[PDB]
């Protein structure tokens, strides 16, 4: 984008963290997947030190 | 600046010079005055509105 | 007139489709930094 | 020369009539997502022509960033004006609106 | 075209009126997550009240007309409670329908009033094992709650509501093995 | 009880064995006719919304009741095809759906004005858009104007 | 687009027409005339398609404005056709009023009283009054009745209108919403389907010949049916106090009729009330001039080394030489005395007029909507015309309006990251070097662009132009 | 083998008296809720046959409804003993009508109103006139789940919403003439109606609609 | 393992501007030519729906075949202004065809003003039609007006301030 209103827009309305529940029924689409599930079980295990 | 930057920007440039509306040579200008956007204000005050181009 | 239409159109249609084999397009840019391309096929 | 008068005349008196006047509104005292978003991208606007700032800039080179600082301070002198279906309309400075 | 008026009408480009206010209750769907889960915002509940700030808008709220007119309106709609849906007490519309959400502390959907006041009513052991929090301060927070949770004049609901239901419905392209049309074909018909 | 079939008339007849009131179908058009258009608009919603749960699909309500709010905003049963489009006041928005040329023969006839509101007729024109931050104006409070 | 260049007019409605032949004249750079478009040494044909009237064109400069192929908008130049022909866009609507018409008493067939009722009904609605008319149907207490019947009809519409003035609910500028816009749509379609549903005139019983048509345009009357012609010379004394037809006969009948049904017409060909006070007239229906687009409209095109003439000229060129040759037919018929003009020879002058005709509505068709042409030299496939352009695939509307290519932008294959921020975006230098900013500058930002002005077009984070005062 | 024929006039004629309490007249609550047994005895010969002109009634405005709408007349309603109804039969019902000066007319056909007879519904103004089949009446649809409480507003009410939404008349929803709550309720073109929804949503909601 | 062979023309592109196509003035098709990236009809629905207005004109408008054109304020059209050619030393206007007489014809019907008066290229003198501005058009508005009067349709736009 090319001159500052569509900057802010971009910034603030668009941007990625504005959207962190879908409007389809208001529930998270962002999360870790895979690896990061994974290594949460393990580090967070009271074997963990 | 409201009032010198309508003075400097479109005013003074019409000086002598001739201007195909007024049907003549311009001299000179008196009494500029900006047409508050609220319509709801005193003809008084010197705080006014100007809309901004989108 | 239709019939003389016939012959009319057929050496004008070969007139100029000769005159146009020959012809010389000479690029323009924008001020945007543009050429301006001759072509009248949006094949997208 | 004489209905150009009359012109302005009407022009003038229609835009009185749509003005909701200070005491009668009724929309939302909050500021919108969206007049958030338009009063920082214009303001930033103007910013970067050489806008009289209301602020201490403390380094910063983005004008978005600069109208963020004036929008915080309330220190933005922009005023949205709000249109119901009909055309008629509320203005509401920017200092006025609850910002969140 | 369809978007949300500054009134909270939902109105077509053209000023046709589509409908009177978003869901019945003018709530965001993107804000709705925790309006209900009245528990979790009673812990957290001096957080919230942090993030809400109700210092700055007292100057700038009505908040006895609409609390009051809400009362009126629970009292006939109890008193009128087990009788049929067309012999049911009109003289009282709904608080949504008279008072803006965003300029009157406790104009709220009646559902929302309903599952709020159970909570309250069915949980007085929370508040003593609270922080100090009573349940009159707990009501005008989730109150508060309600209001900061509205769709805001100028949202494009039309074209999300055609993203909600084309979108998602991607995920019916195949089937499963009364008797009834299903997925798409139906949606189409 | 579950009918392959509709006939309303029929079935209040039967009310000794069934409540007549709570009868419900999956025809929004018979609906229509027999119980009139707020019925009709229950109907679409609930329908809509057993498309989904069928495919443990979520959707708002809030969707669901513009989505048929829109449908019957006419007091019919309008699709969103051909014939609903067209009542639209928008012509460039006509246009830009299905069949311009002919939209456009309308418009001339009609000798129509394009009021520019649709957001189809502001990008065709290069006009800022109605909807979010396009939905007001801004104007600069400016001191010393006297 | 840029900051610095605002723009202070503003377009806020779009309102839609019909051009007359006397405005295209007027604003016309050039008539064009020759079929010929270039001559052996490549320069424009003077009155040919890419005179130099019409705009710059290659390195020559435009003679209109003397701007050079970047600067020159383009001018429109127009095409004298020799004879009228139909609109191809409109001759539906042509046709049904012309099968609707009366052609002995000019009105149309149908009952003036009943037609009076569409027009107050249609009026109202312009100011979206539609309760009123449905009450305008409501009004009752042989030609002595009628009169008090069409004139209180009159004063109700008159003072209904007042009335919604006097209040709030409408300006002189009408009302119109999509309700209203449905009410008035179905009130044309009835009234339509009510002119085409009679016979016999209503209003001074003579039946007119059937009129018949083509895909391709043409219209053809056919004679009176028998009881028919005894049924017309019955009303003899009242009144004293197949074929093809030329669309210049068609245009006569219409012009009559279009000034009798005036009223109702001005209501059925405005949605809005017509404040320009302008007469609805049937030439709206017929072309006498085209209108020829301006030369950067209409460029060759070259596929790789090639050069390809513009397919637009070529339809336009068929124009031209049909043009020329009805010129002189025209030439000829004119030389003919009519001392040695035959009874026979009525026949063989309208045989050759019906060629003329038909071949340059051909013509027009076929540069207007390709499917309204006699398919050409059956092979070749057909060149689009206008229609074609605009309804090309998912059609100019869809394709260039509501999207667009875009400037300023990249496309690439995407690969994972964790380690950016799940709201960042990894950019590689190969972009991020092509891609800029128009930054103003400033006070505030001075040190950080001239370093960027230093660095240049090459090393990251640089620039690649400035732009002055 | 009537049982049923008579239930179903005892059926339809209890949608009438609801409808005509719910136009805002006034019916008293026992009468509406007229038990099996007692209609026969009030409406049928000692035959078993039922009497269709001993059912035919009139109607009154309430006090609420003359506060409300100043203009409402009195209200009469007709169930015609004949299987058609002839011309002869709707001139002398639409005299009753215009003679002793009621605003409406309810004409209770029970299968064939002949066209000819369809004319003369307009026929009296100001007073307008109604038809309904007998076979349509057996249940009350505004009885239903799916159709909520309709109320027609008065011109005040109206004036009122109008100015709230700052809306011009055509830009309501709109509810057609025709619609069968429309029909129930007698609705005139132009005049609105709240309508009370429940919400999966909001709870109670109130809707308008125009009738065009 | 394997190693699989690309099948695809994987290749990235990037436009800042570029050559574009000559009827419409938007970005031509291309990557090997600098073509530009596609924004249709989705895009435009996602930007509808974010409420992002400066986005869609971005993407829409400004950055695609932004142009500003000059309007006749008296008959509201876009295709009937040129510039006028002026005798050397005078600088030139922009003036409407529609809107303007023929010296001649004008003559034939007070005392006409100096300002008044405007010529072409060819020669030919016009009095009036200085009623112009300047607004901002996507250009292939243009186009299709032009079209249109190629069908003997007139696009009228209404231009304010008057
Ligand atoms: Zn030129
Ligand atoms: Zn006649
Ligand atoms: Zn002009």
């Amino acid at each position: 984008p090319q001159n500052e209103n569509a900057r802010a827009e971009a910034l603030n309305l668009a941007n990625t963290d504005s959207q962190y529940l879908t409007p389809t029924s208001g529930s998270p689409v962002r999360g870790l997947i895979q690896d990061h599930i994974s290594a949460g079980v393990w580090l967070t295990s009271k074997d963990s030190f | 600046n409201p009032l010198q930057g309508v003075m400097k920007q479109h005013l003074n440039p019409l000086v002598m010079k001739y201007n195909n509306k007024v049907g003549g040579v311009v001299l000179g200008y008196e009494g500029l005055k900006i047409l508050d956007a609220d319509p709801l204000s005193k003809e008084d005050t010197s705080e006014k509105l100007i809309k901004i181009t989108p | 007139v239709s019939n003389k239409k016939i012959v009319f159109d057929d050496e004008v249609s070969i007139e100029n489709k000769e005159s146009h084999k020959e012809l010389d397009l000479p690029e323009v840019k924008e001020d945007n930094g543009s050429e301006i391309v001759y072509e009248e096929n949006t094949s997208e | 020369p004489e209905d150009f008068q009359q012109h302005e005349q009407i022009r003038r008196k229609t835009l009185k009539e749509k003005a909701i006047p200070k005491d009668q509104r009724a929309t939302t005292p909050y500021m919108t997502k969206y007049e958030r978003a338009r009063i920082l991208g214009t303001r930033a606007l103007q910013i970067s022509m050489n806008a009289p700032v209301f602020v201490d800039l403390e380094g910063e080179t983005d004008p978005l960033r600069i109208a963020m600082k004036e929008l915080a301070e309330k220190k933005i002198p922009l005023v949205i004006r709000r249109y119901l279906p009909d055309g008629s309309f509320e203005d509401w400075s920017v200092e006025e609106l609850i910002v969140d | 075209g369809v978007h949300v008026s500054y009134d909270n009408s939902i109105r077509d480009a053209d000023g046709t009126l589509v409908q009177f206010m978003y869901g019945g209750d003018a709530i965001d769907i993107t804000k709705e997550s925790h309006m209900t889960q009245f528990e979790f915002c009673l812990d957290n509940y001096y957080a919230l009240l942090k993030k809400y700030n109700p210092s700055a808008l007292i100057e700038h709220l009505d908040v006895e007309s609409a609390l009051k007119y809400s009362k009126k309106t629970l009292k006939y709609r109890k008193k009128h409670s087990k009788e049929p849906h067309y012999k049911q007490s009109v003289k009282y519309d709904p608080v949504l329908a008279k008072y803006n959400p965003a300029k009157y502390l406790g104009s709220v959907s009646e559902n929302f009033q309903d599952k709020l006041e159970s909570f309250l009513d069915k949980n007085s052991k929370l508040f003593k094992s609270s922080d100090g929090v009573n349940e009159k301060k707990f009501r005008a927070l989730m109150q508060l709650k309600y209001m900061r949770s509205l769709i805001n004049p100028g949202e494009a609901v039309g074209i999300i509501a055609s993203q909600s239901v084309g979108e998602p419905s991607t995920q019916m392209t195949l089937n499963t093995f009364a008797n009834v049309t299903l997925g798409i074909p139906r949606l189409r018909e | 009880l579950v009918t392959e079939g509709v006939n309303f008339q029929a079935m209040w007849d039967q009310e000794a064995f069934i409540d007549v009131d709570g009868i419900t179908s999956n025809d929004v058009a018979a609906v229509l006719k027999t119980y009139g258009v707020e019925a009709a608009r229950n109907t679409i919603v609930n329908e809509i919304n057993n498309v989904f749960s069928r495919y443990a699909i979520s959707v708002s309500f809030r969707h669901l009741d513009l989505i048929a709010d829109m449908m019957t905003r006419q007091g019919t049963y309008l699709a969103f095809n051909r014939q609903g489009m067209e009542t639209s006041t928008s012509s460039f928005m006509k246009m830009s759906y299905e069949t311009t040329c002919q939209f456009l023969t309308k418009a001339v006839l009609d000798n129509e004005r394009e009021q520019l509101d649709s957001p189809s007729a502001r990008i065709v024109v290069g006009k800022l858009n109605n909807v979010g931050t396009g939905s007001f104006d801004v104007l600069a409070k400016v001191p010393n104007a006297a | 687009m840029d900051i610095s260049k605002p723009v202070g007019s503003e377009i806020t409605s779009v309102d839609f027409g019909i051009l007359t032949a006397k405005e295209i004249r007027n604003l016309s750079a050039k008539q064009i005339t020759n079929p010929t478009v270039l001559d052996n040494l490549g320069h424009p044909v003077s009155g040919g398609l890419y005179d130099l009237a019409l705009g710059a064109f290659l390195r020559n400069l435009c003679s209109t404005c003397g701007l050079d192929e970047k600067f020159c908008p383009g001018h429109q130049g127009h095409i004298e056709l020799p004879v009228p022909c139909y609109n191809p866009l409109f001759f539906n609507q042509l046709y049904i009023y012309l099968r609707a018409s009366c052609l002995f008493c000019h009105h149309f067939r149908l009952k003036s009283v009943e037609v009076h009722r569409y027009a107050c009904k249609l009026r109202l609605l312009q100011y979206g009054l539609i309760d009123e008319s449905y009450k305008l149907d409501e009004i009752t207490l042989s030609s002595t009745l009628l009169n008090e019947l069409k004139s209180k009809r009159s004063e109700y519409v008159d003072m209904a209108i007042a009335k919604a003035l006097s209040d709030g609910r409408t300006t002189e500028r009408g009302s119109f919403t999509a309700t209203v816009n449905d009410e008035r749509k179905k009130l044309v379609h009835e009234f339509h389907k009510k002119l085409l549903s009679r016979g016999k005139c209503d209003n001074c019983g003579m039946f007119s010949p059937k009129f018949r048509k083509d895909g391709f345009t043409k219209i053809f009357e056919t004679a009176l049916n028998e009881k028919q012609i005894t049924n017309n010379r019955v009303k003899g004394f009242i009144r004293q106090d197949s074929t093809y037809i030329l669309s210049t006969e068609v245009k006569n009948i219409l012009d009559t009729v279009f000034r009798k049904e005036q009223c109702v017409l001005q209501y059925v060909f405005h949605s809005r009330p017509n404040l320009s006070r302008k007469l609805v007239k049937a030439d709206s229906f017929f072309m006498d001039v085209l209108v020829v687009p301006p030369t950067r409209f209409r460029l060759p095109s070259k596929l790789g080394e090639e050069v390809h003439e513009n397919s637009q000229n070529q339809l336009l060129s068929k124009v031209l030489t049909t043009s020329l040759l009805i010129r002189d037919l025209n030439d000829d018929l004119s030389k003919l005395q009519k001392d040695k003009v035959s009874l026979e020879d009525r026949r063989v002058i309208f045989s050759r007029l019906m060629n003329a005709f038909v071949t340059i509505q051909n013509d027009v068709n076929a540069f207007i909507d390709s499917t309204k042409a006699q398919g050409r030299t059956s092979g070749k496939v057909p060149i689009p015309g206008v229609k074609q352009a605009l309804e090309k695939k998912e059609g100019l509307f869809r394709k260039h309006m509501m999207g667009k290519r875009v400037n300023y932008a990249a496309r690439s294959v995407i690969s994972p990251d964790p380690n950016i921020e799940t709201n960042e975006i990894g950019v590689p230098p190969v972009f991020a070097v092509k891609l800029t900013y128009p930054e103003p500058v400033t006070a505030y930002n001075i040190a950080e662009l001239r370093q960027a002005v230093i660095n240049g077009p090459d090393k990251w984070p640089g620039a690649t132009q400035i732009q002055n005062e | 083998e009537n049982e049923r024929n008579i239930s179903r006039l005892w059926r339809a004629f209890r949608t009438v008296k609801e409808m005509v309490k719910d136009r805002g007249y006034f019916i008293t609550q026992e009468e509406v809720e007229l038990p099996l047994e007692d209609f026969k005895a009030k409406y049928c010969d000692s035959m078993g046959r039922p009497q269709r002109k001993m059912m035919s009634f009139q109607a009154n405005p309430t006090e609420e409804s003359i506060s409300k709408f100043p203009d409402m007349g009195s209200l009469w309603v007709e169930f015609c003993d004949e299987p058609s109804v002839g011309v002869k039969t709707m001139k002398t019902f639409v005299i009753h009508i215009q003679e002793k000066n009621f605003q409406t007319g309810i004409f209770v056909y029970q299968n064939n109103i002949t066209p000819s007879a369809m004319k003369l519904v307009p026929s009296i103004p100001p007073a307008t006139i109604e038809t309904f089949n007998e076979a349509a009446l057996v249940v009350n649809i505004t009885h239903h789940e799916l159709v909520p409480k309709h109320i027609r507003l008065s011109s005040d009410e109206k004036r009122e919403l109008l100015k709230r939404y700052r809306l011009k008349e055509s830009q309501l929803p709109r509810i057609q003439r025709a619609d069968p709550v429309a029909l129930y309720l007698g609705l005139k073109r132009g005049e609105v109606v709240k309508i009370i929804r429940k919400s999966e949503t909001s709870g109670r909601y109130a809707s308008y609609r125009i009738c065009m | 393992y394997q190693r699989l062979r690309h099948m695809v023309n994987d290749k990235f592109q990037v436009r800042s501007t570029g050559p574009v196509n000559s009827l419409t003035m938007q970005p031509v098709k291309g990557r090997k030519r600098h073509g530009g990236i596609r924004v249709g009809e989705m895009e435009r629905d996602a930007l509808i729906g974010h409420g992002t207005s400066f986005l869609l004109q971005d993407r829409l408008l400004n950055s695609s075949d932004y142009t500003q054109a000059s309007v006749c304020r008296e008959c509201g059209s876009i295709l009937t202004t040129q510039q006028s050619v002026p005798r050397i030393g005078s600088i030139s206007t922009v003036c409407c065809r529609r809107c303007s007489m023929r010296f001649e014809d004008a003559k034939k019907l007070i005392f006409i003003d100096d300002s008044q008066i405007w010529e072409d290229g060819q020669g030919n003198k016009f009095v009036g039609g200085n009623e112009t501005t300047t607004v901002a058009i996507p250009f292939v508005l243009k186009y299709l007006d032009s079209e249109l009067s190629a069908m003997g349709i007139r696009l009228r736009y209404n231009v304010e301030p008057k």
